[PDB]
């Protein structure tokens, strides 16, 4: 279900090798397929589970420069937006 | 001369933001933790 949505998220890639699989990593975020060695930047959507959450910053999942995924998505960007 | 306030006030300064942060611990933390971790 998610895979196809994550895979088809980009469509018409035609990457002759060296790329990451378009699916989920940690949270319910659909990451598209990209060539190996690419700063896959894309923050979280508006509202998360039960809160708006910050959506001004742009996090990056990073596409492993070989044929896999990275360890840091820098999702921290999506933090709380309350006044104390 | 060497002057400082926050350094000594930290005791209450941290508690202030720390205590008020509780609201973001019971539930928010679960999201932020995942977000920050991700």
């Amino acid at each position: 279900l998610q895979d196809q949505h994550c895979e088809s998220l980009s469509l018409a890639s035609n990457i002759s090798g060296l790329q990451c699989n378009a699916s989920v990593d940690l949270i319910g975020t659909c990451w598209p397929r990209s060539p190996a060695g690419q700063l896959v930047v894309r923050p979280c959507p508006a509202f998360f589970y039960g809160v708006r959450y910050n959506t001004t910053n742009n996090g990056y999942r990073e596409c492993l420069a070989n044929g896999s995924w990275a360890a840091r998505v820098n999702y921290s960007e999506c933090q709380e937006i309350l006044n104390e | 001369p060497p002057i400082s306030l926050d350094l000594t006030f930290n005791l209450l300064r941290e508690v202030l933001e720390i205590a008020k942060a509780e609201q973001e611990a019971e539930e928010a933390a679960k999201n932020r933790l995942l977000l920050e971790e991700a």
